[PDB]
């Protein structure tokens, strides 16, 4: 109730009580009024955050090293037009099959929690997670930092959520910068730092 | 028994008392018990025919790797000449299969009503299930436990899928089934359903 | 030659019709520069007309004395594509639609206020029912055999 | 919003969406395969 709010002096929506990690009461359109939509949106936000962080790393770290000359990798924008050892549709089909198996078990855990926690082949192996969206276990949590007191869990999940939101914004920014300026994302930063007054849209 | 899709609840009419029951019926064809009774026999017969068909399509073609015999491929065997015309063989097959399938059909309606030989009255099949005749049809006296029935049904389903693959592949590729496997094994990453 | 008809590829009136249409299309092309977009559109139209006439010639249709194709619906195997196959496809699709509608109507008949579920569609139930109509012939035949199809 | 989803299930809106998708599909099919008079396959 006394948590910081996105709009100081306003009243947060009723369905946002601050229990969820990274909660600031921002929901002007009320897209998650009923609980089912709230759970679905939480899962979607977590997935989007993690995918976006991976994408941001894979876009920005390779492009940084290419500019300074350690590697000679192509642009992320045109990385899809190179020729590889096989046709792109074959890679797309392999990806579709593998990620369909991977995400299929994730869909079942959302609908019916606690039903896909056992290894189909070797029953001796199990996932130790208890929350939807945080599978846990040795496969996904080898270091054992994913379990503990509620305060630690809330702090870690808030950190993850905020970092994921920042990564989503950064990825969208990089895409639009390459669309408009027609130049690599790292070049834009150096151009801005050269003439901060004038290096602008 | 097992679940064809974890996280989804099995239908109530699939109680697991049948062999090879994995609770797979998304479209609800077997809601009526009579429909399930008919479809079990239909699946059994279709699989039993499909396994023999697949064995007759694949094995008489693997000769090329061994070079023992010389037989045309499965889609060209019809055009070959034989000691009798197609019409006579078709008529004889019709005449025999009519009696065979009419005899088989009567057991589904009234089980235990066709267990006695029609000519030699002292010969009869021992009582059994509807789709598992036994008796003379089981000369080696293998015990028909549930495990063997599940193995039979799994093999039948796999053979149905194999026959569908055999039919579809020839239509688009124009060759037999064994050379398609060899072509794939030559360059796996370039020879798939995606030709490019 | 059923009923005195002739093949499209052997009909002179068919070629005359094609030539007349092409000549009519080419007259308007002379009013525009070759690089202009209307010239490209007219060229595409001419190419489409030629392709359509060639395709009609290839499919083995029958032409009358006026140079127009005619359809045979008597059941000859040489013309099963004009009426028989599209008819079977239409029958399958219409049976699918009717079976889906009947199943949805039957499903909501036991509710307290069934008239309310007809103006405000229960989307999940309909979506779960939609895929079921792909095997409508088997379900209809078995329902007829069990005596469930007709109301008592 | 539950009340917003309820308004999307009313008969006219659902009919309009269904028929728009249907017309788009038919127009695209006719664009890909123009001037069809007989079933050739
Ligand atoms: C099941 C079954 C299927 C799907 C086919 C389908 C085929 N038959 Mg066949 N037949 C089948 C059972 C039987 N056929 C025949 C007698 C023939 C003959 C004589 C011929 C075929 C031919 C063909 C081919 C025509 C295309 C195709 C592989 C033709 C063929 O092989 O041409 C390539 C052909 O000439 N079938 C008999 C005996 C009555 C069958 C039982
Ligand atoms: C689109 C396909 C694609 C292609 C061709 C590459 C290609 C490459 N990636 Mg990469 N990456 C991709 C998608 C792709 N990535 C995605 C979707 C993510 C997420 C990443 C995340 C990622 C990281 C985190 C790193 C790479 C790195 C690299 C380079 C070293 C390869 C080895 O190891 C190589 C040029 C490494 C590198 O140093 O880049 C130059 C590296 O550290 N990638
Ligand atoms: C800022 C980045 C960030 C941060 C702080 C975290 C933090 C966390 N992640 Mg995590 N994650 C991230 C990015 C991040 N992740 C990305 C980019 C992906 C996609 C590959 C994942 C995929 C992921 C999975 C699949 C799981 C976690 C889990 C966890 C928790 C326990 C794991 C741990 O720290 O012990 C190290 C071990 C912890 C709160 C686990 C969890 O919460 O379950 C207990 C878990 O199962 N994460
Ligand atoms: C993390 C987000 C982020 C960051 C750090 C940047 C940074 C930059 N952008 Mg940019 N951008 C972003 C998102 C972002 N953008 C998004 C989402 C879009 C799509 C609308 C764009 C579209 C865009 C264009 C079209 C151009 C830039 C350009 C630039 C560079 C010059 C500064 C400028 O004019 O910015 C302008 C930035 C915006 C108009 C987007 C608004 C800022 C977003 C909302 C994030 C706000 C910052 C955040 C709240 C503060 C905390 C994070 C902080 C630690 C960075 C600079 C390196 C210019 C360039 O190439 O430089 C030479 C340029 O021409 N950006
Ligand atoms: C691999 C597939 C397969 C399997 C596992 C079985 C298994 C079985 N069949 Mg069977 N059957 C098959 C294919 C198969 N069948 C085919 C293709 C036909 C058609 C010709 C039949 C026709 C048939 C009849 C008519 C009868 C059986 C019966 C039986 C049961 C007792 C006989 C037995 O153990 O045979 C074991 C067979 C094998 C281990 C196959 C070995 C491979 C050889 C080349 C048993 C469950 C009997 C039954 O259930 O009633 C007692 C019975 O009366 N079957
Ligand atoms: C000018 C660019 C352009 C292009 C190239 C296309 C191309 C296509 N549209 Mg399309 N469309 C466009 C603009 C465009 N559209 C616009 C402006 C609208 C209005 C908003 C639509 C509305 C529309 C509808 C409603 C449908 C299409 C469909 C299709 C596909 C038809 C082929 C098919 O069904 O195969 C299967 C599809 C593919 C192989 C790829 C998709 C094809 C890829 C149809 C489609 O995709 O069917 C599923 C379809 O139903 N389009
Ligand atoms: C029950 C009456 C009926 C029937 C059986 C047909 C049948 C047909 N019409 Mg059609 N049509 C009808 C009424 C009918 N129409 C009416 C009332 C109109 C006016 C709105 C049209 C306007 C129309 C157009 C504009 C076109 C067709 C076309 C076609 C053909 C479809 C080709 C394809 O791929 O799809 C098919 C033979 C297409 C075609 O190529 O015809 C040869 C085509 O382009 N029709
Ligand atoms: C897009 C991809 C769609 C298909 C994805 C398939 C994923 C894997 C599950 C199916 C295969 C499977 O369970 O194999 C194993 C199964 C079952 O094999 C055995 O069958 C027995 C039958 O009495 C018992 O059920 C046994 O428990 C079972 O192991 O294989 C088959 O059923 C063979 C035919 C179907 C093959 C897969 C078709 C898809
Ligand atoms: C989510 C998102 C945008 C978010 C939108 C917002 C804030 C909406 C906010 C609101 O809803 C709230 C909160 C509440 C509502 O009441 C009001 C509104 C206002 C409606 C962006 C990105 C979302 C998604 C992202 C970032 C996707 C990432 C993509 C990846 C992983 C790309 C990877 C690769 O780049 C590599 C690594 C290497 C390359 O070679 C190849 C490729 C494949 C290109
Ligand atoms: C019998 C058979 C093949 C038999 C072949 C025979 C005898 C002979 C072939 C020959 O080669 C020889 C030997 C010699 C050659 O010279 C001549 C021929 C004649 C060529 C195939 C069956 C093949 C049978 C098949 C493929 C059946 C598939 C069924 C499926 C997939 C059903 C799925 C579902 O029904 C469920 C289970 C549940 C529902 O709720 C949902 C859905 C999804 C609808
Ligand atoms: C021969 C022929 C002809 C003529 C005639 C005819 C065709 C007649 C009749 C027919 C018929 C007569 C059919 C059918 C029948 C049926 C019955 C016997 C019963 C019943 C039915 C029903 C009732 C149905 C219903 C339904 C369904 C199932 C689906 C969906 C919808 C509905 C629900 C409606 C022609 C030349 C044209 C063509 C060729 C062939």
């Amino acid at each position: 109730p006394d948590r910081p709010i996105w709009f100081p002096g306003s009243t947060p929506p009723e369905w946002l009580d601050g229990s969820l990690p990274g909660d600031f009461g921002f929901d002007p359109l009320g897209l998650s009024s009923d609980p089912d939509s709230l759970k679905w949106n939480v899962q979607a936000e977590i997935v989007h955050c993690r995918w976006a962080m991976l994408g941001a790393a894979g876009i920005f770290i390779p492009e940084f090293l290419t500019k300074i000359g350690i590697l000679n990798t192509p642009s992320w924008y045109t990385a899809g037009e190179q020729e590889y050892f096989t046709d792109k549709t074959t890679l797309f089909v392999v990806e579709l099959i593998l990620i369909g198996w991977a995400e299929g078990r994730r869909w079942a855990d959302i609908i019916k929690p606690g039903s896909v926690n056992t290894d189909p082949v070797f029953p001796n192996n199990k996932l130790t997670g208890t929350d939807v969206g945080y599978p846990g276990g040795l496969w996904f949590d080898p270091l054992g930092w994913g379990s503990g007191s509620p305060a630690k869990l809330k702090e870690l999940r808030t950190k993850e959520i905020k970092n994921g939101r920042l990564a989503m914004l950064a990825v969208m920014g990089a895409w639009f910068q390459h669309i408009y300026t027609g130049t690599g994302p790292i070049d834009n930063l150096f151009a801005h730092l050269a003439d901060p007054g004038h290096a602008t849209i | 028994k097992g679940e064809w899709l974890p996280g989804l609840a099995s239908p109530d009419y699939l109680t697991g008392s049948l062999a090879g029951d994995n609770g797979f019926d998304p479209l609800g064809l077997a809601e009526d018990p009579e429909n399930l009774k008919w479809f079990v026999q239909a699946e059994l017969v279709n699989g039993r025919w499909a396994m023999l068909g697949v064995a007759g399509m694949l094995l008489p073609e693997v000769f090329t790797k061994i070079g023992i015999i010389n037989v045309p491929e499965w889609y060209d065997a019809g055009k070959e000449q034989y000691f009798a015309s197609s019409s006579t063989l078709f008529v004889i097959e019709f005449i025999l299969f009519h009696y065979v399938e009419i005899r088989r059909w009567q057991d589904i309606k009234n089980p235990g009503s066709v267990n006695q030989d029609p000519i030699f009255k002292q010969y009869s099949l021992p009582k059994g299930e509807v789709g598992y005749p036994g008796g003379i049809f089981n000369p080696l006296n293998f015990a028909p436990t549930q495990e063997a029935k599940e193995k039979e049904l799994a093999n039948g389903r796999l053979a149905m899928l194999a026959f569908l693959g055999f039919v579809v592949q020839h239509n688009v590729t124009g060759k037999g089934p064994f050379e398609n496997l060899l072509q794939h094994l030559s360059d796996p990453w370039h020879n798939t359903i995606v030709q490019t | 030659d059923i009923s005195g008809l002739t093949p499209c590829k052997d009909s002179k009136q068919f070629a005359k019709r094609e030539k007349q249409q092409i000549k009519k299309l080419e007259s308007s092309l002379k009013l525009y520069a070759p690089e202009s977009a209307p010239a490209l559109a007219l060229n595409a139209q001419i190419e489409k007309t030629k392709r359509r006439f060639d395709n009609y010639g290839k499919y083995g249709l029958l032409c009358g004395s006026d140079g127009l194709p005619h359809l045979i619906v008597n059941g000859d195997q040489r013309h099963w594509g004009e009426f028989i196959t599209p008819g079977i496809l239409f029958l399958y699709i219409a049976g699918w639609i009717g079976w889906v509608g009947r199943s949805y109507l039957i499903a909501i008949s036991g509710e307290k206020k069934p008239a309310m579920k007809e103006i405000i569609i229960d989307v999940p139930l309909a979506s779960r029912i939609i895929f079921r109509g792909f095997i409508w012939p088997v379900a209809a035949y078995r329902e007829f055999l069990n005596g469930d199809l007709i109301a008592k | 919003m539950r009340d917003l989803k309820t308004y999307l299930s009313v008969a006219p809106v659902l009919s309009t969406l269904w028929f728009g998708s249907l017309a788009g599909l038919l127009i695209e099919i006719n664009r890909l395969f123009p001037d069809a008079l007989t079933f050739p396959f």
